[PDB]
């Protein structure tokens, strides 16, 4: 219906910390994010997340195919948390 | 354990046990064993191996070629499953049913089948149809129809994504000296809604106490208290406007019109605020409901 | 250092209060649910779900607006633990 | 000031796209859109959206996180914009 | 038809004691519940204890099997004691 | 002072688990649900709901009771929350 | 005795003696016998073992594999029961029953019972329900109605779980020189409502007699007084208030309207309060009743 | 020492009766049953059954409160024992 | 109609005496009661006497098989004593 541009991004996964560590951090910290390796990354459309998909490299690119598509229940389990 | 991630790296570690759905496999097994009897008029023995929970291009990767594919509907679940029909099985079972006493080596070199062939294929795979469905109907009663066949795991692609995990079910079956295989795949998505009853069986007299169970546990979980949270407003600040704040500083607010009501930040209901009895209260005007 | 700016969401919370599943979903129109916050106490100001300060309403040249009754502290956020 | 206690969300960002409504719509079941990144770059590493590092991925004990090797400078911001 | 989470809890047992042993409490000090070994532990949700079920270790970690759900007649033989 | 010889009530806590209304729907008959907990960890013992001690499961001529390994200090009462 | 207590202990001490249930196991030995001369054509005798009140994962960890397992309902009690015929005792009944005499050695290498050995599964099953029912009207009449057939224990399941705690009673049937067992495994759960009934039975003109009884027992006890304490107030504080507190302190308390009268905890009614002849009384609005 | 927040729960009795099961069932809707506290008498304060002071109802400006008549006594304890 | 918890008691016997013997009563005083060797034991429900039963030793527990229920009769030549 319009045409217009939307800066789509993909996310790799949430973290929630106090900025003890985030004062702490320095090159070659080790920092922990919420989502375990192996489940989707998230779609978000001007940061709406609105998908799941798997990750993939194509010519040396980075690439997410979408799995799925979320659902109410799932979006507020995610952001209940 | 510190090491790089990199793509393609499936470590989907999702360990379960399906009980349930290994009863069904061993029912679905017998039901076959007696049509196998039925059509071939020679009495197979049917050996239902380990659950390979794995992603879906590591099962096809073991596959044979070329190799029978059966699409199937596994009604009303969304999504379709497959019947694997090995070359030796289709092989064996095309030897018993023209004449061949099966003492023959059996020779498998790599070809299509063929119409006639295609036709057995279809003969057994309706009987295991049908046994697969008279074994789950003790569960869930579900409808099973034939889609198509083929004869690569390309032309199939059973999942959206070939890491996506796939439940596999392998069958040995052994009539007189002659072995074959074949399998049962289907995603895990067709068994997500029906997990939690494929993890356990140990329920035999559930019809109406299936209801009678979910009954009391809603009236006996309509107990419990909640943790109403009511976010007034919403500012936008800074840390540096964070760390210089002092008490006496009045920060400017949209007008709050609407109230929302939520419970470890999952929305609740719509309200308009006020007082009574000297309290905050708060008057529903809409729950939040999808 | 660098995280003078740091976007943070700040929130209000107008009240809390101790119900259950029944009345939970017994709630219709127009009905009317107390808090335990008193009229005229102020109220709690949260960041990320944290203790920040207490504020009250205040009116500000027609512009309601919270005015910062105190600044939390370790011994206070103790007491309401 | 010392008001330092206050937890923060942090976020990593694989990618970034530019990309309109039409092709939105195409995007169907599986479908494989390319990021601008090229594979290999370090991730962004976004606290409420707001950028201060970039890092690459890694897995530590099947959890994701990110190798941090730059943050701090805003030499750069303006050209992200 | 809410899709609201709730903290379930198990409950090991009761005990009731006044608190002359609980100033003797010391570390290796003896304590005996009101519940015998082997009976199911309470699942109670948001503190609302509902069921009864037994105890068992999967993945080397803790679950609960829900043997029965109570009764009020049950419940309240509990609660006078 | 000491008024002293007051009755108070002691509970022990398996394990804890945060879920919600559709999947308790969903348990049924026999369903187990794991706890947060990993198997070993010392239970929590709490006093009309309020812990101050931790300890793990022992059997004494089978009854119910904790060894408890440490009981005083606020230090963690911050994260449990 | 301080040791670590570990999961999977089922240190379940349970102990009862249910002389009801091992009388009715005698009256149903006599019916089975009986019934079995009837149908073989063969005197049997039957010998009833000590009944086994055992967890249900060790009463199914003796179980021959393969056996027979008949599912059974005890209406109207809740749950079902089930009948195991072991391998040998089919094997003897259908031996007898087809022409052999029983004279040759017994052969049990481990088999599932094909239809004709199915028929006479059911035959001998439908004998012995037939005569488990006539035991037990004598105490407690009851519908028994057969389910089905299962070749092994996890076919069954017949608890919530494995160690759920279960009734089971043997009975060594020996007809000539060939001996063989069969069982008879209900839950406790089942009997559980009738426990009482089943630990003694020394009760045999009680028809109406019961019914005298009850009614001497109700207008009797009704003649016993209680301990009615009404709660007017609750109101929560801490232990350094209780300490530090004193007297005079006045305690700010949400206004009871109803006063709930309890015994020994117990909620018995819901009232108002009131002053009359100079003493505390309570108006009863409404009885605590489900 | 640490036992100085402890959650307790206070109760006041209104009064006590004896009476038997005939009458008991034979409560109807209207029905009024006297207790053995005489108007004016300082009501008893229970915690977890047990004596912990006498009260009366007084009127607080609107509000009305138990004030503490006095703190029991073990000889008072002995004497309603 | 009523699930509420009563005291039963079982009563040896009677004995009616001044305080004669009372007062010279010490370790090893021999005291009669009313009821001879072999006749069943009184049930008392709150201390009301309902029944009389035969006492038997089971897991080394004491117990009551209650034989009869009483009469008025036999209740208030009981009395009249």
């Amino acid at each position: 219906i319009m045409d217009i541009p939307v800066k789509l991004t993909v996310e790799l996964g949430r973290t929630r910390m106090t900025i003890k560590e985030l004062l702490r951090l320095t090159q070659g910290s080790v920092v922990a994010l919420d989502g375990l390796a192996g489940e989707p990354l998230d779609i978000l459309i001007n940061g709406y997340l609105i998908a799941q998909g798997e990750v993939v490299v194509v010519a040396d690119k980075y690439g997410v195919r979408i799995t799925d598509i979320i659902t109410p229940s799932e979006r507020m389990r995610r952001l209940s948390r | 354990d510190i090491r790089p991630y990199d793509p393609n790296t499936q470590r989907r570690v999702v360990r379960e046990r399906l009980q349930a759905l290994e009863i069904i496999n061993e029912r679905f097994a017998r039901q076959f064993r007696m049509g196998l009897f039925n059509l071939l008029r020679r009495s197979p023995d049917i050996t239902v191996g380990a659950i390979r929970i794995q992603p879906y291009h590591e099962f096809a990767r073991n596959l044979p070629v070329p190799t029978n594919l059966n699409l199937i509907h596994l009604k009303p679940l969304r999504g379709t499953g497959l019947v694997v029909f090995s070359p030796s099985l289709v092989f064996i079972a095309v030897d018993n049913l023209f004449g061949g006493d099966g003492r023959f080596p059996t020779k498998v070199e790599g070809r299509e089948f063929t119409h006639t062939e295609q036709r057995v294929i279809n003969r057994m795979l309706k009987l295991a149809l049908e046994g697969y469905s008279d074994a789950w109907k003790a569960i869930n009663p579900l409808e099973v129809e034939y889609v198509r066949s083929e004869m690569q795991v390309k032309f199939t692609n059973i999942t959206t994504s070939p890491n996506d995990i796939v439940v596999n079910t392998p069958f040995h079956v052994e009539i007189g000296n002659l072995t074959g295989e074949f399998n049962i795949c289907l995603p895990f998505s067709m068994i997500e809604p029906l997990r939690e009853l494929l993890v356990n069986p140990p329920l035999e007299n559930s019809r109406h106490e299936d209801q009678n169970w979910r009954d009391n546990l809603v009236r006996q979980v309509q107990h419990s208290e909640l943790e109403l949270v009511a976010n007034f407003a919403d500012i936008p600040l800074r840390l540096s406007q964070i760390l210089k704040l002092k008490p006496g500083d009045v920060l400017p607010i949209e007008k709050p019109d609407r109230i929302i009501a939520h419970v470890d930040g999952v929305p609740v209901l719509t309200s308009q605020y006020g007082t009574v009895n000297g309290q905050y209260a708060l008057r529903v005007e809409h729950l939040i409901n999808p």
